[PDB]
């Protein structure tokens, strides 16, 4: 069966680049479409983007082109890079397949000078 | 973008009663609407796909209906494990969007 | 089942394909017409060992699993045999995943050669939807 797991830093500073990794177990990443979703502090969910089987990518325009999603077929992982974060990027990030059946557990990232 | 508006924002209810959540789209999205549940400290769970297609592994008390712009998620005799947040999501057009959420709370 | 043109257009409309990801309804009808002649049971064995199934001729190398195809990737996580039904539900579900790739409707070769660039709304004209 398939398991997804987010990892990376929980604390980042304003203007840096936030990188997250989504590790997939149980099947290859070449067998689906993969996404990133984030939930803001008042229960607001935002679909960030997804990478499809051809390598094409779709990103939400609310992110103004600061996002990049990439995948590593030999490691069975895929990634989120979010440049120049601000305090508005403080949220819970999740990776999930496109169909929405597999989700990772979620990782809280806080953006703060500190 | 397609805006999705969910009502009520909050719904208090006694276990064993039945409820209906509403989700309205600013534009016609056919049947391209999915419903998720989100419990405390848990990732979202897909309940219904494409407005009324039921998914394997989820209680039968959940059913969805609607098309175009008006969609409903119904829960026949709510149970205590049903309390949490419910969100709808459209996949008709890019960027995918979510409605603001209904909170389902014990009365 | 062999759908009529209008019959198929109203069903595909009910299944949410009118304006799905920027594609007007006639694209889907024209595609079904040249991919399978509106036949839900159509099958076509490819030289590479894959088979194309159903009304939208969905391929077994990438999309569904018929258990006989070498690098099968099963992207729609569905057995091929579910696409050979008179109910179009599963075909439309997988088709929506297929078109959500950056290649869009270009995955269907008959659509590419007979429909793209043509007045595709003609396929739904003269029909009660």
């Amino acid at each position: 069966d398939v398991q997804l797991q987010e990892s990376g830093p929980s604390l980042v500073k304003p203007s840096q680049t936030l990188s997250l990794t989504c590790s997939v177990t149980g099947d290859s990443i070449t067998s689906d479409y993969w996404s990133w979703i984030r939930k803001f502090p008042g229960n607001r969910l935002e679909y960030m983007g997804y990478v499809s089987y051809s390598g094409s990518t779709y990103y939400n325009p609310s992110l103004k082109s600061r996002i990049s999603i990439t995948r590593d077929t030999s490691k069975n992982q895929y990634y989120l890079d979010l440049n120049s974060v601000t305090t508005e990027d403080t949220a819970t990030y999740y990776c999930a397949n496109w169909d929405g059946d597999y989700w990772g557990q979620g990782t809280l990232v806080t953006v703060s000078a500190a | 973008d397609i805006v999705l508006t969910q009502s009520p924002a909050t719904l208090s209810v006694t276990p064993g009663n039945s409820v209906s959540l509403s989700c309205r789209a600013s534009q016609s999205i056919g049947n391209n609407l999915h419903w998720y549940q989100q419990k405390s400290h848990e990732s979202p769970r897909l309940l219904i796909k494409y407005a009324s297609q039921s998914i394997s592994g989820i209680p039968s008390r959940f059913s969805g209906s609607g098309s175009g712009t008006d969609f409903t998620l119904s829960i026949n005799s709510v149970e205590t494990e049903d309390f949490g947040m419910y969100f709808c999501q459209q996949s008709n057009s890019w960027p995918y969007t979510f409605g603001g959420g209904t909170k389902l709370e014990i009365k | 089942k062999v759908f009529g043109r209008c019959e198929l257009a109203a069903a595909m409309k009910r299944h949410g394909l009118d304006n799905y990801r920027g594609y007007s309804l006639g694209n889907w009808v024209c595609a079904a017409k040249f991919e399978s002649n509106f036949n839900t049971q159509a099958t076509n064995r490819n030289t590479d060992g894959s088979t194309d199934y159903g009304i939208l001729q969905i391929n077994s190398r990438w999309w569904c699993n018929d258990g006989r195809t070498p690098g099968s990737r099963n992207l729609c996580n569905i057995p091929c045999s579910a696409l050979l039904s008179s109910d179009i539900t599963a075909s439309v579900n997988c088709a929506k995943k297929i078109v959500s790739d950056g290649n869009g409707m270009n995955a269907w070769v008959a659509w590419r050669n007979r429909c793209k660039g043509t007045d595709v709304q003609a396929w739904i004209r003269g029909c009660r939807l």
